């Protein structure tokens, strides 16, 4: 009752298909790379993590504080004009 | 003495597809879902749909490729009933015609029980092709000297059991039979028995499987059934009582080079090996069995060569190491329906 | 053939070539995953989208900042001096 | 060591040798789709996030020494006034 993995032509495109809970994995040796037009995918996907960490730093800087520096200054400009 | 595996699970081999129909450009392909198999691909194939095995692998060698189905040179293959891969469990280790011997020579043949690998044989599965082999039911543990596959040569049971249990081994070896290796050499100049006497019923069942398991009758009265042969044949059998000086390899070359090269012995085939001195069910002794077969419409060439072998023993038996030499022969050739 | 989507080998490497204006697509089931060596695809995409949304709010906050902030601090203490 | 398309329980694994690569190559308008997601679009979005983060860092430079402490001179003198 397991669905067979399938390779088919579909609207002129080469298509690979697996079943309900079956994976499609790309696995190279310890010294191999996965590339899309000479660009290493592992370095692009690692950039997701670097982007995640830099956003954490930026969230802790003057930008990000869930009440902005603009908000606080707005409050005292408010109270002193008042 | 090397035994080589003949069949394969290659993609680009018409016999491996259901009723010998190889996939055509732009057509559908189906591997049976539950059949575990490793398939070697070496050529390009335009495919509209291909169902892969649930457990298996397509190996993509140099030249292998799978592309989409266009319509130009695809119209032929069209919508014509997908190519299905034949049962990849159909190859039996005990099938004599699935094995090729490295000792094959002109005028030489081997009895059926000695066409499958023997105890002191080196087994080779050619890496140039993917394969799958089954060790049949019962089929007491096959034990050979070594097994070569995937570029490795297994001489220790510990290494072999690791590989056979691994996924690479289970893609290629199946069945309840046990497989083992032992690096011993024969070292007896008079030869060694093949060791397939207990497995002969399974060897003959595999050989006769295309014929419903029944031997076809030989075209002669009083047909002979030599030791290790499944069905009756027409010809002669010479039994030598070997002394401690008998050189089985030299004596076999003597028949092939001295006798078969003679004009009166043209078209004859010989089988020389040490066999048990008995089909006795209980641990019997050994003998040198020479099987002589004449193919074609000839005289008693087999009986004449058999007598020339006894005469050569009566003259040079001491120097050849033969103590005694007997013979038996089949009867008259039948020309009708047996 | 060679111009349309195909999968081939090249000195041991596995190569997927789409050609012009055509695709090579890999689809799994509702509960399947796509793995790029050790990376999970869906796990990567979720983090990409989260990074994208976080950048949008960080960008809007940086633009919303007044360019006067330092002048505003001296402004605030010239009135505290007045107080 | 040859590339293979291996299957286990319906899972599809494109497996490559120790030092070999899995290389996607596209032509003009060609696409690689992974569960209906354009692989090239995802790599560009990572790059755009990388560049937007670089500029956000530049806009974080030039901000006051650290306004966090200058927050507790706001309310310090709010308490004074009250």
């Amino acid at each position: 009752n397991l669905q067979q993995p399938r390779m088919a032509t579909e609207r002129g495109n080469l298509v690979f298909l697996t079943g309900s809970a079956q994976n499609i994995e790309f696995r190279t040796g310890s010294l191999g790379k996965i590339k899309l037009n000479d660009e290493d995918l592992s370095e692009c996907l690692h950039q997701i993590q670097k982007n995640k960490e830099d956003i954490i730093e930026l969230k802790g800087s003057a930008i990000g504080l869930p009440q902005n520096i603009s908000s606080q200054i707005y409050q005292l400009n408010s109270k002193l004009v008042d | 003495v090397s035994k080589l595996w003949v069949p394969n699970t290659d993609f680009d081999v018409a016999a491996n597809w259901s009723q010998n129909r190889t996939p055509c450009a732009g057509g559908a392909v189906e591997f049976p879902a539950d059949k575990m198999v490793s398939v070697l691909v070496q050529e390009g194939h335009a495919v509209s749909d291909m169902l892969l095995p649930l457990d298996g692998e397509l190996v993509l060698a140099s030249g292998a490729g799978f592309g989409v189905s266009d319509v130009g040179s695809h119209l032929d293959c069209g919508a014509g009933e997908p190519a299905v891969f034949r049962d990849s469990d159909r190859f039996s280790w005990h099938d004599p015609h699935l094995w090729r011997s490295g000792d094959e020579a002109p005028g030489l043949f081997f009895v059926d029980a000695e066409r499958v690998p023997c105890r002191h044989d080196d087994v080779f599965f050619p890496p140039s092709a993917s394969f799958r082999v089954g060790l049949g039911p019962g089929a007491s543990p096959v034990r050979v000297r070594s097994i070569s596959a995937l570029g490795r040569t297994f001489t220790r049971d510990e290494d072999l059991a690791v590989f056979l249990a691994s996924r690479a081994g289970r893609l290629r070896f199946h069945g309840p039979g046990a497989l083992s290796v032992g690096p011993e050499d024969c070292a007896d100049p008079s030869g060694c028995v093949c060791g397939n006497a207990e497995a002969q019923p399974w060897i003959c069942a595999a050989l006769l499987q295309p014929l419903g398991g029944r031997c076809p009758q030989a075209a002669c009265h009083s047909a002979l059934r030599p030791q290790g042969q499944c069905c009756d044949l027409c010809g002669a059998v010479v039994l030598l009582t070997h002394g401690p000086a008998f050189d089985l390899e030299r004596y076999r070359a003597r028949i092939l080079d001295t006798f078969l090269g003679l004009p009166q012995y043209h078209g004859l085939q010989v089988a020389v090996s040490k066999v048990p001195r008995s089909s006795r069910l209980r641990e019997a002794d050994t003998e040198i069995q020479v099987v002589l077969v004449e193919n074609g419409p000839e005289t008693g060439g087999a009986g004449r060569l058999a007598r020339a072998l006894l005469a050569d023993v009566a003259e040079n038996g001491e120097a050849l190491g033969v103590l005694e030499a007997t013979m038996r022969e089949s009867g008259a050739h039948v020309w009708g329906s047996s």
